[PDB]
DNA sequence: CTTGACCTTCCCCTTGCTGGAAGGTTTATAATGGGAGCTGTCACGGATGC
DNA sequence: GCATCCGTGAGTCGAGGGTAATAAAACCTTCCAGCAAGGGGAAGGTCAAG
RNA sequence: CUCGA
């Protein structure tokens, strides 16, 4: 294997019903081998060297960021407006797209 | 004062004063707590005795009864110049036939010059 | 949560703290007090008695002291204890003056020059001494609470009473208890192993109670000089893993070398002077370098090599590291012998012992179903041909001697040990025939000689090559 | 068949040591927490632990 | 009770090659062998007459 | 480990 990223799915296998389930490995040449996955309930995990699973955050916590940070890092904000007592939000169109 | 520390002062081995010890000769030295032989000047003058005494040419029992008249305080000295003399008296014994050794083997080695013959002189003799 | 014992052992020791350098001040403080109170309370005792005695009588006949000192500090101790021995017995034990010569006996008495095989010499023997008296009240305690059934609560009344006469022995039965009225059958017991404890009273010359708390004192000094030796082996327990870091070249595990290195740290800690102004790990390294290269020279290998033909190993291994980088290539052992200055036969015997064993299981190709122990012939076996033709020879045997008649038949198989137990000697074999020594030899010479003959000896030409 | 005379090998012994083997005991500036090895199989049965 | 975690399996028979690495030092003790030429003796084996 | 059925 040639060293690098890689992502590999599995076809079926682990649970029923399909949901294929993405991971991602990190392969160096001489190190530990940084792991992601996911779950059948979404969620994402990582296993450093083919140890126990662990929640995928908490290598984000370790490289100083707050919770806050970590929201602005991987999302995308809808700001919302109160004036005169209204609940009027902003709207792009290309964020409301098909629901 | 250990018995390396005795090797330097008189100069025998360090196997040999344990052979002396072994032997019937010197005055068996104290231990120290431990298995450690420790020597006081009483050894120290009857081991530089028995050096010498090897080296002017008794033998071990005669130097064996030597320390012991070293060793009491009366050492009644007639008997003394008669191991001496009787010392002195072997020495003469031994040299005189030494000599006769050098006198017969002498007179035989007159002739064998030494060139590439096959006959010796001296190989037929005793043959 | 956890399986390797390293992290257990290093997880159990990380709950000590580090030692300051007063703190090993402190500890040893702690211990020359534990050992002192042992030191001062012996002095009222006639072991120590016995043991002026030897060491005052041992220099008699006789830093490194002057011998001048220990002619003055063996020497008035003999009168002291002279005018104090004869003065207990005077109108008291235990007196205004004769507790004050006690103290006397007591006080002059340190003399110490220390020897700890001559210290404990001493504890060695009150400890059977007061084993003694203690296996003589344990006793009187079998024999009255469980077989003559007397309660502890009117036992203790009168066993604390005296212990020296027979008054607590009939004096407490005017109370009847009558299982312990049963004594008629059962006194033949106490009172004549009372007179144990009275041999022992005539011994020490001591009463009871007056021996008792000699031995509390012991014990509480003991105790004292054990719990101030095991904060010190306790917090030292990182410098014996930092030592064992390097020994771990592959004859022992990891963990033996941190045991063995302990035992270096609790003789180090015995032996270790803090008059010196020395730091504790100045002494204790040695003695735990010396404990590893001890054990690692001892076990950790199979075919168990001396202690002294490891320096012999080491010394040519040495040497043949030093050759390769000076001269570059591999050294023969003539000119390794020229830098050893040995004989060259002698640095061929130690290259030959080295080379510890073959595991058995090992795969002898890249493979992991051919092992070597699948490949080693056994080579005690008698061969089946080889055990054919050993009884075709017997049978043969069996067979030719039959022509032979009465005598000779018998003197022959007896002589070379056919269908005996054993071989006869010559006169084994001449006293069971007759006497004779000679006429069984010429018996066996006519036997050969007819053996020999072309008539018989056809068959047993093939069995010869 | 019997007696003494001779043979064999083998074990112990004679001085004045010396060489070697196997075992035990210390040494005082200061040193205070390991590291090697594993990741590219699949399919169960069945303990186990909230 | 049920998701999850751990243990145990995974064809047979023949060839050939193999069978490796590196780690103190001064002191003390007892015991055994050997060596310069034989001497001595003890437990077995033969010889030549009678 | 490579090879043969």
């Amino acid at each position: 294997r040639s060293p690098g990223v890689f992502f590999d799915s599995d076809k079926g296998k682990t649970h029923s019903s399909g949901k294929v389930l993405y991971n991602a490995r990190i392969i160096p040449y001489r190190g530990s081998w940084l792991d992601f996955e996911f779950d059948p309930k979404d969620n994402l995990f990582v296993r450093i060297d083919r140890r126990r699973k662990l929640p995928a955050t908490i290598i984000l916590r370790a490289l100083n960021y707050t919770t806050e940070q970590i929201l602005d890092l991987f999302f995308e904000k809808v700001i919302f407006e109160i004036r005169d007592n209204k609940l009027q939000m902003e709207l792009v169109p290309e964020r409301l797209r098909g629901e | 004062m250990n018995i390396s520390d005795v090797a330097k002062i008189t100069g025998l081995t360090s196997k040999a004063i344990r052979f002396y010890e072994e032997k019937g000769l010197v005055t068996p030295p104290m231990r120290s707590e431990n298995g450690y032989r420790t020597y006081t000047q009483q050894h120290l003058n009857e081991l530089t005795l028995l050096r010498q005494a090897r080296q002017v040419g008794f033998n071990l029992e005669e130097s064996g009864e030597l320390v012991n008249l070293f060793n009491d305080p009366q050492r009644h000295s007639a008997d003394v110049k008669r191991r001496t003399l009787e010392k002195v008296a072997e020495i003469e014994r031994h040299i005189e036939e030494l000599q006769s050794m050098r006198d017969q083997l002498l007179a035989l080695a007159n002739a064998c010059p030494g060139d590439d013959s096959a006959d010796c002189p001296i190989i037929e003799n005793l043959s | 949560r956890t399986t390797d014992p390293v992290r257990m052992y290093m997880r159990e020791m990380g709950t000590v703290e580090l030692l300051t350098r007063e703190g090993e001040i402190d500890i040893a403080k702690r211990i020359e007090d534990g050992i002192n109170q042992v030191q001062c309370s012996v002095a009222e005792y006639p072991e120590a008695i016995t043991y002026l005695l030897e060491q005052y009588d041992r220099v008699e006949a006789e830093n490194s002291i002057d011998p001048e000192l220990a002619r003055e500090k063996f020497a008035e101790l003999r009168a002291q204890y002279v005018v104090t021995r004869d003065t207990i017995k005077a109108k008291g034990r235990s007196h205004a003056t004769a507790q004050e010569e006690i103290l006397k006996l007591s006080e002059v008495f340190k003399q110490f020059r220390l020897v700890p095989k001559q210290f404990d010499y001493l504890v060695n023997s009150m400890r059977v001494m007061m084993d003694r008296v203690r296996t003589q009240e344990r006793l009187i305690m079998k024999l009255c609470v469980e077989q003559c059934k007397m309660p502890k609560k009117n036992f203790i009344t009168l066993f604390t009473g005296n212990e020296t006469s027979d008054t607590w022995f009939n004096a407490a039965i005017a109370m009847n208890k009558p299982w312990s009225e049963k004594l008629h059958d059962v006194s033949e017991e106490v009172h004549r192993a009372l007179q144990k404890l009275q041999q022992i009273e005539e011994e020490t010359g001591l009463t009871i109670e007056q021996v008792k708390d000699i031995n509390r004192r012991m014990s509480i000094g003991e105790a004292k000089a054990r719990r101030a030796k095991k904060e010190m082996v306790e917090a030292n327990l990182r410098l014996v893993i930092s030592i064992a870091k390097k020994y771990t070249n592959r004859g022992l595990q990891f963990l033996d070398l941190i045991q063995e290195g302990n035992i270096g740290l609790m003789k180090a800690v015995d032996k270790f002077e803090y008059r010196r102004g020395y730091k504790f790990s100045t002494y204790a390294t040695w003695w735990i370098r010396q404990a590893i290269t001890r054990s690692i020279a001892d076990q950790a290998r199979t075919i168990r090599i001396p202690v002294h033909m490891i320096e012999t190993i080491n010394k040519l291994n040495r040497i043949s590291r030093q050759m390769l980088q000076e001269m570059g290539r591999e050294p023969t052992p003539e000119e390794l012998a020229e830098r050893m200055l040995m004989p060259e036969d002698k640095i061929r015997k130690v290259l030959k012992i080295a080379k510890e064993p073959i595991s058995m299981e090992t795969p002898i190709g890249d493979d992991e179903d051919s092992h070597l122990g699948d490949f080693i012939e056994d080579t005690t076996l008698e061969l089946p041909l080889d055990s054919a033709t050993t009884e075709s020879l017997r049978a043969a045997t069996h067979d030719v001697l039959a022509g032979l008649t009465a005598r000779e038949a018998k003197v022959l198989r007896m002589r070379f040990g056919i269908d005996m137990n054993t071989d006869y000697t010559l006169e084994e074999v001449g006293k069971q025939f007759d006497v004779t020594r000679e006429r069984i030899r010429q018996i066996e010479a006519k036997a050969l000689r007819k053996l020999r003959h072309p008539s018989r000896s056809e068959v047993l030409r093939s069995f010869l090559d």
